[PDB]
């Protein structure tokens, strides 16, 4: 933020909340809902080694 | 007189602790250290109902009060001004938080006080008064309602709204305060403009009056009519009740008579009062030397005290229920219980002002045809 | 691994204990034993262990077998959830009926059936009123959905849930039978308020604020909308009555559930430790804890074959309340939840000793332990000493499941953050403060010019065309359409008033911004908004109220349009109070909050906004002539009232030949002329004709009742005087107050006004209502008239005329004056005290102690038997009611005050002696003896006969009334002497008093 530099980040966060960033659709929500019900890839090689 | 932003971002108000004529006291915290305090918010505009001369004079009065309390700060038994904030409409005065209320509720709940705490409060008040007089500063506003109590029975003077500096050689001719606490000199200033003025004597009279009202339980001078009360005060014929002070020492009564003197010159000062034997105490000393007459006198006094202690113990009377049938007021426990029960039954008609007072509850007068003669 | 073995063992235990009677198809477990029923609360509570073990399985599965196990457990959970939801949805008609008015007959059944989902009992054979079960059901439904598990399928069920939300939203002012299905303390069930139901309801309403039921793949209309005023009202109610469960029970152990793992709704944790210490020190036993004092359930007395307890519970239900280990197994979870471990070990060790081992060697929780029928006398002398034996039903699935969940939590397989995804554990975190934003608008150009003259820059109603401002009643009419379905006969949310908490936040309706003014600037409802002082006062209290809680995100926003009525008499300047208030919320400090002003353009970028989706498209002629020709507002009101009462309730007067002028139209037009003159001489008169009602009167009444207080409407005497001991609906309240006020019309308005005055007064200063147990509006009114007559030295009619002409600020000031309490002096004060019967704080306790050592206290024939002391306790209300009734037989206030003084002097004098009188005491005789002694002493002194006067109907000298109580000549000495003489008169020739 460093003082007066705090405006453009506010504008970017507001645009991100709006839903579109230069023609790209975006979604925002809590991490717990997103991680739930999603495929997670497994790294099980360390257990064998 | 800094900006209100500092007060807004430094102190956060809390629930109300009390109310006044135009100001309310609220609790506040200091964010850096989390220390509790009490803040007095004064509305100089008076809710917008004040003509601007009134606002200006209130602002001048509060500025005089802050700059006169600035010098006095330092005494352990005085209120400490921690921070000041000024706006166009409000003054924020931050003092120490005490804990409980002032003397009125304590005296109402306990009816009357004993000599043990009386000695301490009188000593502290005399020390504060002597310190104030040494600084050439007067108060003219000792009332029991301006003395706060702590959890360890600590008293500090507050409400200096009438305090002002006294240039030496000057004689003030202003009249203020409750009429019951008005010294004869102030009232003489009222009737006659030729009187030179008054001084610290009004302070001694106020100390005597508060001592009287804490000891007896009722003010020495009080009546339903202001004019007759003023004539009562001018006469200076305070009397001692018969079945009320038969269990008090002679030294305290002598001190009572010494505090209240009509003549301003004969009134005792703080230094003279502090030297009375009532406050006498000893810690340790080994330079007691005298003649053999002194040894005989001391041994005779010891023997006399040892003999008298048993006889004083024997002078107690039983319950005497038959005497209760005749007269219950004679016995001290019966009197104290009747008084306390009467106070708790009728405890919410004692407030500020001359209209209602503690003396209105007691009726020691023999209600009869003698009530026809009241005044001229 | 060890974890696999432990979890397999726990699954085996759960399967052998609970899942063996899951009862598929319907999916509802039987309510234990051979009862063949299904209680909602037990069914809801029996699934927490399964849910927790399933969540434990899900995170560590990583294998087909454990994945399938978690799938099966989850599908069992959803099957039971849907089965229970079917019971609710099958009975929409009762919900619709209950949505309007409150009664037990249109309430939902509490015990549903097995297969075919039928009813087992009618509406008059069981207690069908339990808000706690429905609230806890919704709370676990919300938690279940937030966990990520689908329960809801169709969108119609969303409408049903929305309707049920309104069904339970009035729990703060609706009495219920209770969790125990036993009504009040004693039997013959009478519906009464309890803290447990509202404590459960608050969390359930909070949980469903925005939680969508369709998961992450929802739509525009998938979220349940709830208000916020009800939550804060419930919080205030629970805070007021937290220490005691209700007005009849000193404590109920069920308060633990509210202040533990389920439905955290509590603030100021000091109260939490206080109630925990109190319940520990009062209800702890040897092998369990009691529900509450003096419950006879499952006792060797009482004839369990019979119900409707006879009023003879003197000692047959004392110190023999059996036990309940459910509250014990609550303690282990409560301790293990936040940060406590040693207490958890202590409680686990204590509970392991009271366990019983059955088949296959598995834990089993007994219901209660009963006192042996023979060892009963010993317990009365040595409580909590005699051993007990198990007795009754003990497949208790509730406590068993709770203990299983607690053990699983303690083992560490599951984290506390998984049971509650909504993070309800941080309710004790303080919130520093909030900043309030206020915008000021001018109605017309003239007002804008006037404000700009004094240096205030405001903007008119125009020029902000994108932004529109409307009152709140249109917003209520808008909200009256949420969740409306025609096929299922659902009428949507009923009409109700709004708090200021709802109007502050901005709104969006069809790509448009709307702002709504607060409801207290409405002059079309009542006339208290015509006074500037009260406008200022309600602004101050409302700003304080918003600054206090503000549990929503974003800064508030308040619109305060300045009206034409806010100008002075000449209409060229605003009033001094309004200008002072404006200068006051300038500089950022007004009332008890920080106020920042500006323009709506800047507040738009930083303010909470709500998107709304459900409004998206899918000879009388001679009298009339006399009225027309005549003048004066007085005769105007008289003739309009006469015409309305006689022939003109809705008949057209035909006064104007072109427009049909109805009596109501003329009456409502007269308000415009009345308001300009500021004449409080007929505005109340016309308001009585139109019968205007003040909003939120029921809220004021329930706030009055929640303070352990009894209300009473009407002048004396009985039987037209009433007693409102329980909350009543708005229509019932209005009918009752109208019946009490009779045809005096203005009495109803005055009662409403004084009730509202008390209503905003007790919240600010709840300290002047001490020394009082019962208030009467009529008695206060007569005292007001008497005081005004004495002040003005006029007749009663002139005093009434002056009182009815006072501005409302004057009534508030005089009410405060007489509430503070601030010959002719002493007698007046004694009369006031007798009128307001301000009995001391510890009066009833002293009366009880004296009654303990005497046969009774006779007062002019009527006697109070000493047998009352053993069937009743000083803490409860009935003794106070009986004592006041006995003391209220005499009508003269001076008599009641002297009676109080004499009985109190009896109380003090009884302590000195140590004896039993064994006789009845006549207080009137003592008073007469004291009076005779006083008269004899005064005659002995030498007083002339004039001052020893006699009252026309007393036999008591007026100088005795004028006499002060204390002193060497006070009435206390005479009363004490008379009481001592009377005691000696009935004493065996020996006093033997020592102290």
């Amino acid at each position: 933020i460093r003082g007066s530099r705090f405006n453009p980040i506010l504008d970017m966060l507001a645009a991100l909340k709006k839903g579109i960033i230069g023609g790209v659709k975006v979604h925002v929500d809590r991490l717990q809902t997103l991680i739930s019900g999603a495929v997670v890839e497994q790294l099980d090689f360390l257990r064998i080694s | 007189s800094h900006s209100a932003q500092d007060f807004y971002e430094n102190y956060e108000p809390k629930e109300i602790l009390g109310r006044g004529v135009s100001s309310v006291v609220r609790r506040c915290i200091h964010k850096p250290t989390s220390q509790e305090y009490a803040v007095k918010v004064i509305d100089v505009t008076g809710g917008g109902s004040f003509s601007p001369e009134e606002v200006r004079e209130l602002r001048e009065a509060t500025l005089k009060e802050v700059d006169i309390l600035r010098k006095v700060s330092g005494h352990p038994n005085i209120i400490q001004l921690k921070d000041t904030y000024e706006t166009n409409t409000f003054f924020f005065l931050v003092f120490d938080l005490m804990k409980r209320g002032e003397l009125f509720d304590y005296l109402t709940e306990k009816v009357t006080l004993s000599e043990k705490e009386t000695r301490k409060i009188m000593r502290a008040l005399l020390e504060v008064i002597c310190t104030l007089h040494k600084l050439n500063i007067v108060h003219r506003d000792l009332k029991p309602e301006n003395i706060l109590l702590d959890d360890n029975m600590n008293i500090k003077l507050t409400d200096f709204g009438f305090s002002c500096q006294l240039e030496p050689g000057e004689r003030l001719r202003e009249v203020c305060g409750t009429p019951s606490y008005l010294a004869p000199e102030i009232i003489e200033c009222s009737m006659n403009e030729d009187h030179p003025g008054y001084g610290k004597e009004v302070d001694m009279w106020s100390t005597g009056v508060i001592m009287y009202t804490l000891l007896a339980g009722s003010p020495p001078f009080w009546h339903r009519k202001q004019m007759l009360m003023l004539r009562m005060i001018m006469s200076g014929n305070y009397q001692f009740g018969s079945p009320e002070w038969d269990d008090y020492s002679d030294t305290v009564k002598d001190l009572v008579s010494r505090f209240l003197v009509v003549q301003p010159q004969n009134r005792y000062t703080a230094e003279e009062a502090l030297a009375h034997p009532f406050f006498q105490q000893y810690l340790v000393e080994e330079v007691r030397h005298f003649s053999p007459r002194g040894k005989f006198k001391v041994i005779a006094l010891t023997v006399l005290a040892s003999v008298r202690i048993y006889y004083q113990y024997r002078r107690v009377k039983p319950v005497t229920r038959e005497i209760v049938i005749r007269d219950p007021y004679a016995l001290r426990p019966l009197r104290r219980l009747i008084d306390a029960y009467a106070f708790r039954i009728y405890g919410h008609w004692v407030k500020k002002g001359q209209q209602q007072n503690r003396a209105a509850l007691f009726e020691n007068t023999p209600k009869a045809v003698l009530l026809s003669l009241a005044e001229e | 691994s060890n974890s696999g073995v432990r979890l397999d063992g726990y699954a085996r235990l759960v399967q052998q204990t609970i899942l063996c009677h899951q009862n598929p198809v319907t999916g509802l477990l039987p309510a234990s034993y051979d009862q063949k029923d299904a209680w909602v609360r037990d069914n809801v509570y029996s699934i927490l262990a399964v849910w927790g073990l399933g969540l434990a399985y899900r995170k560590n599965a990583d294998r087909d077998e454990d994945k399938a196990k978690a799938y099966e457990l989850e599908q069992s959970v959803v099957k039971l959830m849907r089965g229970l939801l079917h019971c609710m949805i099958r009975q929409v008609d009762k919900v619709e009926s209950f949505k309007y008015s409150q009664s037990t007959k249109d309430s939902l059944h509490a015990k549903y059936n097995t297969k075919t989902c039928a009813t087992v009992v009618g509406d008059d054979q069981w207690g069908h009123l339990q808000l706690d079960a429905t609230s806890v059901y919704l709370l676990f439904l919300a938690q279940m959905t937030a966990s990520g598990l689908h329960i809801i399928h169709s969108l119609d069920e969303v409408n049903f849930i929305q309707n049920l939300v309104f069904y339970i939203e009035a729990a703060y002012k609706t009495a219920d039978f209770g969790i125990w299905e036993r009504g009040d303390k004693t039997n013959q069930g009478i519906s009464e308020l309890n803290a447990s139901s509202v404590g459960m309801a608050k969390a359930a309403l909070e949980a469903l604020d925005e939680l969508d039921l369709f998961g992450v793949k929802g739509g525009p209309q998938s979220v349940i909308h709830v208000l916020a005023d009800e939550v804060q009202h419930c919080q205030s109610i629970l805070n007021s009555l937290l220490p005691r469960a209700s007005t009849s029970k000193e404590v109920d152990a069920s308060l633990l559930s509210v202040v533990s793992f389920p439905a955290f709704a509590v603030e100021d944790s000091q109260l939490v430790e206080l109630t925990k210490q109190e319940i520990i020190t009062k209800l702890q036993g040897r092998y369990g804890c009691c529900r509450f004092l003096r419950d006879g359930y499952k006792t060797p007395k009482e004839d369990p074959n019979r119900l409707y307890y006879e009023p003879a519970e003197l000692k047959l239900f004392e110190n023999i309340e059996c036990e309940w280990p459910l509250f014990w197994t609550y303690f282990i979870l409560d301790g293990v939840f936040s940060g406590n471990a040693e207490q958890v070990q202590e409680y686990k060790e204590a509970l392991e000793a009271v366990l019983i081992k059955g088949k296959n060697g598995v834990p089993l929780l007994p219901e209660l332990y009963s006192v042996p029928p023979d060892r009963v006398d010993e317990e009365y002398q040595n409580p909590h000493t005699v051993d007990r034996v198990p007795m009754g039903k003990l497949p208790h699935m509730w406590g068993q499941s709770l203990y299983i969940l607690g053990s699983l939590m303690a083992e560490g397989f599951l984290a506390p953050g998984e049971i509650d995804p909504l993070n309800r554990r941080f309710s004790t975190v303080p919130k520093p403060d909030v900043v309030v934003q206020v915008s000021i608008l001018a109605e017309t150009e003239e007002i804008k010019t006037i404000l700009k003259d004094k240096g205030i820059y405001v903007e008119t109603i125009a020029e902000v065309y994108p932004i529109r401002v409307q009152p709140a009643r249109i917003l209520s009419h808008i909200y009256s359409s949420l969740g409306c379905n025609n096929r299922m006969k659902l009428s949507g949310r009923p009409y109700r008033h709004m708090g200021v908490l709802g109007t502050s936040k901005l709104y969006d309706i069809r790509k448009t911004i709307f702002t709504f003014t607060p409801q207290f600037i409405d002059q079309q409802q009542f006339y208290l908004a015509l006074d500037n002082k009260m406008i200022v006062e309600m602004l101050r209290t409302d700003l304080s109220y918003l600054c206090s809680r503000w549990r929503m995100t974003g800064q508030p926003t308040i619109t305060f349009p300045i009206s034409h009525s806010m100008l002075d008499e000449d209409g060229t300047s605003l009033n001094s109070s309004i200008l002072a208030a404006l200068r006051k919320m300038q500089d950022g400090y007004f009332g008890g909050a920080r106020v920042q002003t500006g323009k709506l353009s800047e507040f738009l970028t930083t303010s909470c906004c709500t998107h709304l989706s459900f409004m998206d498209p899918g000879d009388f002629k001679a009298l009339v002539l006399q009225l027309k020709e005549t003048s004066s507002l007085q005769e105007q009101a008289d003739i309009l009232y006469m015409l309305y009462t006689m022939k003109g309730p809705d008949w057209n007067t035909e006064l104007y030949n072109e427009r049909s002028a109805t009596v109501r139209e003329l009456l409502t037009e007269l308000y415009g002329k009345v308001g300009e003159i500021r004449h409080w001489g007929l505005i109340r008169y016309i308001s009585g004709i139109l019968r205007k009602k003040v909003e939120a009167l029921d809220e004021a009444c329930t706030d009055l009742l929640s303070h352990q207080k009894h209300l009473t409407v009407g002048l004396p005497p009985e039987p037209r005087e009433k007693t409102i001991s329980a909350p009543l609906p708005y229509e019932a309240l209005t009918q009752l107050i109208d019946e009490a006020s009779e045809g005096d019309m203005s009495i109803s308005i005055l009662t409403q006004e004084i009730m509202v005055y008390l209503a905003m007064y007790m919240r600010t200063q709840p300290g002047l209502f001490a020394e009082m147990f019962r208030l009467r509006i009529g008695l206060i009114i007569q005292v007001m008239a008497t005081e005004l007559a004495h002040s003005l030295r006029c007749s009663a009619e002139e005093a009434t005329e002056g009182l009815m002409n006072l501005s409302p600020s004057a009534m508030k000031n005089l009410l405060h004056h007489i509430l503070s309490g601030k010959q002719g002096q002493w007698q007046r004060r004694r009369r006031l005290d007798g009128a307001l019967n301000r009995v001391p704080v510890g009066f009833y306790q002293k009366v009880w102690k004296v009654l303990q050592k005497c046969h009774g206290l006779s007062v002019e024939g009527f006697v109070l038997p000493s047998s009352t002391t053993r069937e009743m306790t000083p803490g409860e209300i009935k003794f106070s009611v009986h004592v006041e009734s006995v003391l209220n037989r005499v009508p003269q206030p001076e008599y009641r005050q002297l009676l109080v003084e004499a009985i109190l002097v009896l109380t003090m004098l009884a302590d000195i002696e140590i004896h039993s009188i064994g006789s009845i005491i006549a207080v009137e005789k003592i008073v007469h003896i004291a009076n005779d002694l006083f008269l004899q002493e005064q005659k002995t002194l030498g007083a002339d006969d004039t001052m020893l006067a006699k009252d026309p109907a007393s036999g008591i000298c007026t100088l005795l009334y004028d006499s002060a109580p204390s002193g060497r000549f006070g009435t206390m000495t005479y009363l004490s002497k008379a009481a001592a003489t009377y005691v000696q008169e009935f004493l065996p020739h020996s006093i033997c008093a020592m102290q």
